[PDB]
RNA sequence: AGGACCGAACCGACUAAUGUUGAAAAAUUAGCGGAUGACUUGUGGCUGGGGGUGAAAGGCCAAUCAAACCGGGAGAUAGCU
RNA sequence: ACACAGGUGGUCAGGUAGAGAAUACCAAGGCGCUUGAGAGAACUCGGGUGAAGGAACUAGGCAAAAUGGUGCCGUAACUUC
RNA sequence: AAUUCCUUGUCGGGUAAGUUCCGACCUGCACGAAUGGCGUAAUGAUGGCCAGGCUGUCUCCACCCGAGACUCAGUGAAAU
RNA sequence: CGAUGUCGGCUCAUCACAUCCUGGGGCUGAAGUAGGUCCCAAGGGUAUGGCUGUUCGCCAUUUAAAGUGGUACGCGAGCUGGGUUUAGAACGUCGUGAGACAGUUCGGUCCCUAUCUGCCGUGGGCGCUGGAGAACUGAGGGGGGCUGCUCCUAGUACGAGAGGACCGGAGUGGACGCAUCACUGGUGUUCGGGUUGUCAUGCCAAUGGCACUGCCCGGUAGCUAAAUGCGGAAGAGAUAAGUGCUGAAAGCAUCUAAGCACGAAACUUGCCCCGAGAUGAGUUCUCCCUGACCCUUUAAGGGUCCUGAAGGAACGUUGAAGACGACGACGUUGAUAGGCCGGGUGUGUAAGCGCAGCGAUGCGUUGAGCUAACCGGUACUAAUGAACCGUGAGGCUUAACCU
């Protein structure tokens, strides 16, 4: 799903655009995340203006996967690439300001209010 | 991988014990042709329960 | 591992299989019977029997598919003209297994199988 | 405790109104009938054995036959004993039937799971697969190393090797029930079970619980 | 199977439109939510269906702001609630996955008349 | 025009797997290099062992080479097993 | 050493597609390779497909996968031009 | 450095992390001018490093198609 | 030394406790949170990468933790071959030289069909004292046992504040294990379709063969993970360190000498599985056999005739059972397999004909035709009248009764 050496697309206005997962956080040995969970990232692309550059280590959280989410309904929803949102290290909020595509209902937790108030859709 | 001590006959025996055969002990007749035959099979002359096979 | 599975292999390929099939079921048509193995026989009579209830029906369709489905037109031909009638009302079961010894060559068991008429 | 002998019909789903999906086995629990009754004197136990029925008349030996002349007067496919507990419930011809889990919410199912034969390495113990490529040598899917060397000597008991998988009774341990529906003996739990479809299983509730 | 056969026509509905591959068609998905329970719609192109009775489902794609979003949908679902169409596409296949690498102009689908 | 280019026959033998009481005392399958030249090949001839030949590896000289094979001195000698 | 998956010089060489003596299917012609019959288990060998990820494998991208044709356009550093 | 023991020398670049690689420093244990010195376009089944694509190499294996392995009939070895 | 293959890695492990995490305690220069040190405790658990041949090591980034050691520095008749001790070549250095370096550098054949022990599975024989079919008991053995985060208690106890609990409840995760295809997917060379080259069926049309299943798009059943259900427990007993009550020796004191009470993932049990070859061979229910005669060295003696039960085996149709055995269902008083009928599923509008168009092609008949393993039915085909094995009332002594 996203593991280790994983490339992300970014859906928010930091100025990164690429992103390589390295560290799937929580529990040991786990092998992957899925939506909703953070995810260790360094930076890739990072577009001049911007708000990071290349090289940076923080977090970020998957809010589109290809693989899709099922939850007790029974259907699934799946997009077309792997996309997360930069948060910042240590208060764990997002750095940009805009969301870009649609957001999924497992971002409703409190945590990620925010992320939820901006996504366009969802 | 090879033996390290010369097997015995008494070994080679106790092997063999599982290798008897076994006999049908059990040869039906047809009460037409008479013949003795294999059960389930046809007969040697072409009858099988009572009718004759390879015929019209 | 095999769990509800049709078929036998035949320790062959699927193309000699359904070869082997094809040029059995030919000569089982042309002879009314045949000497074969047992398990080769019990694997014939689900090819033989479907191109008999194809033929009860003639059209030329039907026709066209037992050509693809034999590759013969005299066995062809001899469907939809005897093998139709001569069944018709019979709903299945259009051949019988024989079991007939084993073979000198291989001890392999052997079984005749033929139209159940019988050319009667 | 007291529990009932089923078959298992398959493998379904329940929508519920707030838009959740259940997997459920079907199972089906027909009258089963009490052919025996075992107390602390004759035996040394109390339990009591019961039959479900549906078999042919012309496959009982006369020795089963003569044991169903007990007051039951009906073959079934087998026999089975569960130990009976305190409460001292009506044993003789009683005929239990699926409403004793018409207020039990967990039950633990037992069944012969499915026949694999073969097991083999990898498959039945997890075992990691050696590569692939990197010049492995006719060495993929065989286990490895057994034993340590000379000073053990030998090949520990209880060794993780290849041999037969499945076809042997397995326990669930408290699943949930669904729906338990009269006039129809039928007792609907959700998850899995084990065995194939028409396998016979031993319903039984929760000990757990 | 007589018996899950009765047990699952219990559950089936009669309201399915008869929809078919290559038609947009536009769900009505209820969200659940602690009082404020209300329809979502989803338009988009179904792209495959899957025929089991009362297990049947279906796929949606919706192709919003770049990517593809698709949906599956169980059609014996009570959150799908209802189902309309909207275009007749004649596609003469029945499952459309190579649009998930046509997109584009090329994503389109010539209507079916009748 | 080219000790030019790509690539069959042809001449080689870089990688992997198999084989290792082999189908084979060095081979098979898939890839690989040269392929008008210092090229390759048929027939016949010459160079003979402290010698030959060697775009050199102590390589080759009849499945044997830091001194070929056959016969003889010869029952060499062996404080060793 | 074998009725041995090896080696052995020259000549002839048709049709369709193809630049072609490549490759595919065929003609003339010649063959099915001197143990079989069943089953459809681990494991080995030779292959096909594979969700998400895409070198994280490994001494090493070993092996696999991938590119691949004709015509036209277009093509950098450096250079013995 | 195909040469440097101390040594993974120090600095810079590349990575997230680089005992390898590239560019410099000069404290050259123990470079050096036909046992040639320093460069060099083209060439290489040559050694090292990096990137794109690609993938069952791998996370982590799953299924399938054939030849053996297994059973029946015939013949019938070998090291020890 | 008439051969015990050496470093590292992979796979698979098992033991010790001098305990890394989790568990229980004493002391603290322990206010709380978080720490330090010592005692008891081995049930379970105990990281992925970058660099190097590298075990180690440094670094990045996680985890509750990334324990220390033994096992031929465990493990090459399990794998690898990067390092390292063959032959080629080069650098620096030493030597006049052949050559050498425990200096560097590029390249460089890893054999074995398992006899015995051992281990993982699965069978045959006999025994268990008349024979047979079932259900059990349970001596004994094995499996399992991990843990994070969030919320309430509570912004409470504690504190000047910052900060922030023990005890007790609820929810949701990681890793691991068992089961199962209802769902989401993989596969599906046995189903449908598109299409390239070429050959053939007299030719058109329509089909088949070959080219990796020619290439490719979908896909039934089955098997499957990534998919979805469940698990680890609570409780009880006896304890370790520790804490105690009462109480003398020793007028006090003292957890101990007599007596009594608490006390941990360790131990026994509770949970799951195997299990009467448990030769100590166990228990319960049911079923079957109750005819004569001869001989001898006269006792668990031999033999002739009659008899052949319960049941078993064999054979056949087979299975979501299986290497073969074994196990399960069925054998005409039958749905066991095949075929057939209907349905479902998949593919996607068959052939022929008609119309439009110069033609490729399009439209109607038409959601057509075909459709494996699937579902519900149906004796059409194959499962035979029989034969075979297994017997004829089951030892002795003693104890409680009937005589
Ligand atoms: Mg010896
Ligand atoms: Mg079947
Ligand atoms: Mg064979
Ligand atoms: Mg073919
Ligand atoms: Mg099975
Ligand atoms: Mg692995
Ligand atoms: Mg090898
Ligand atoms: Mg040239
Ligand atoms: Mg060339
Ligand atoms: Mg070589
Ligand atoms: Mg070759
Ligand atoms: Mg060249
Ligand atoms: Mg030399
Ligand atoms: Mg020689
Ligand atoms: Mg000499
Ligand atoms: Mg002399
Ligand atoms: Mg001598
Ligand atoms: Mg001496
Ligand atoms: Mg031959
Ligand atoms: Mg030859
Ligand atoms: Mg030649
Ligand atoms: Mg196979
Ligand atoms: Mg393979
Ligand atoms: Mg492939
Ligand atoms: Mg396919
Ligand atoms: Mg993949
Ligand atoms: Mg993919
Ligand atoms: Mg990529
Ligand atoms: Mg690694
Ligand atoms: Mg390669
Ligand atoms: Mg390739
Ligand atoms: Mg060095
Ligand atoms: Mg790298
Ligand atoms: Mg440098
Ligand atoms: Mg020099
Ligand atoms: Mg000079
Ligand atoms: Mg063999
Ligand atoms: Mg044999
Ligand atoms: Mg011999
Ligand atoms: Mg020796
Ligand atoms: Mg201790
Ligand atoms: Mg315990
Ligand atoms: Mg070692
Ligand atoms: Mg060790
Ligand atoms: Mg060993
Ligand atoms: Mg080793
Ligand atoms: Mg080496
Ligand atoms: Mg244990
Ligand atoms: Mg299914
Ligand atoms: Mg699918
Ligand atoms: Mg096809
Ligand atoms: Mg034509
Ligand atoms: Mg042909
Ligand atoms: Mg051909
Ligand atoms: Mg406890
Ligand atoms: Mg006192
Ligand atoms: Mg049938
Ligand atoms: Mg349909
Ligand atoms: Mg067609």
């Amino acid at each position: 799903m996203i593991q280790e050496q994983t490339m992300l697309n970014v859906a928010d206005n930091s100025g990164a655009r690429r992103v390589m997962c390295i560290k799937v956080l929580g529990g040991s040995h786990r092998r992957y995340a899925g939506v909703g969970d953070i995810i260790k990232i360094t930076i890739k692309e990072a577009i001049p203006r911007g708000k990071v550059k290349k090289g940076d280590v923080l977090k970020a959280v998957v809010v589109r996967t290809k693989k899709g989410v099922r939850r007790p309904d029974g259907s699934v929803i799946r997009f077309d690439g792997n996309a997360c949102v930069l948060l910042n290290n240590n208060s764990e909020q997002p750095i940009g300001t805009r969301i870009f595509g649609p957001v999924t209902r497992e971002l409703r937790s409190e945590k990620f209010m925010k992320i939820i108030s901006l996504a366009p859709e969802v | 991988a090879v033996q390290q001590n010369k097997p015995t006959r008494s070994k080679r025996g106790m092997r063999r014990s599982h290798d008897a055969l076994t006999a049908v002990t059990s040869l039906s007749v047809d009460k037409t042709s008479g013949e003795k035959h294999l059960r389930h099979h046809i007969t040697a002359d072409g009858y099988y329960r009572g009718r004759k096979v390879i015929a019209k | 591992m095999r769990h509800r599975k049709s078929g036998r292999q035949l320790n062959r390929n699927s193309s000699h299989r359904q070869a082997m099939f094809r040029n059995m079921a030919g000569s089982l048509v042309r002879h009314e019977i045949i000497k074969t193995t047992l398990p080769k026989a019990k694997e014939l009579r689900r090819v033989v029997e479907p191109l008999i209830t194809l033929a009860k029906t003639d059209s030329v369709a039907n026709r066209r598919l037992a050509f693809a489905r034999t590759r013969d037109n005299e066995i062809v031909a001899k469907l939809f003209n005897e093998l139709g009638p001569r069944f018709a009302s019979r709903a299945g079961g259009y051949t019988r297994i024989l079991k007939c010894g084993f073979r000198a060559g291989d001890n392999a068991p052997m079984a005749y199988i033929e139209l159940v008429d019988r050319s009667e | 405790m007291i529990g009932l002998v089923g078959k298992k019909v398959g493998m379904t789903r329940i929508f519920t109104e707030d838009g959740v999906s259940i997997p459920v086995t079907v199972i089906e629990v027909e009258a089963n009938r009490v052919t025996q009754v075992k107390d602390l004197a004759n035996d040394g136990y109390r339990a009591i054995q019961v039959t479900t029925g549906a078999k042919k008349a012309n496959r009982v030996t006369k020795p089963e036959a003569g044991h169903f002349a007990k007051a039951g007067v009906e073959a079934g496919r087998g026999l089975w004993e569960f130990r009976l507990a305190e409460g001292e419930e009506f044993t003789v011809g009683q005929s239990i039937s699926v409403e004793l889990f018409a207020d039990v919410k967990k039950v633990d199912v037992t069944g012969t799971s499915k026949g694999k034969g073969f097991a083999g390495t990898v498959k039945r113990w997890n075992f990691r697969t050696q590569d692939a490529t990197h010049g492995n040598s006719l060495s993929h899917r065989v286990p490895g190393s057994i034993g340590q060397n000379q000073t053990p000597g030998k090949v520990f008991k209880g060794k993780k090797m290849a041999g037969q998988m499945g076809n042997e009774r397995v326990t669930v341990q408290s699943l949930d029930v669904v729906r338990v529906d009269a006039e129809r003996n039928l007792l609907l739990v959700k998850g899995a079970v084990p065995g194939a479809t028409g396998s016979d299983l031993i319903v039984k509730p929760a000990v757990k619980a | 199977s007589n018996i899950i056969k009765q047990l699952e026509q219990e559950q089936m509905k009669q309201d399915v439109p008869s929809f078919r591959p290559g038609d947009t068609v536009e769900v009505k998905v209820w969200v659940v939510e602690g009082s404020k329970k209300r329809l979502q719609a989803f338009e988009g192109v179904v792209i495959a269906i899957r025929n089991r009775g009362l297990h049947s489902a279906f796929t949606v794609r919706k192709i919003s702001n770049g990517e593809g979003v698709e949906r599956v949908f169980q059609t014996h679902s009570p959150v799908v609630d209802s189902i309309s169409v909207k275009r007749r596409g004649a596609v003469r296949k029945a499952k459309l996955y190579y649009l998930r690498e046509r997109t584009g102009k090329a994503a389109r689908i010539k209507e079916r008349l009748n």
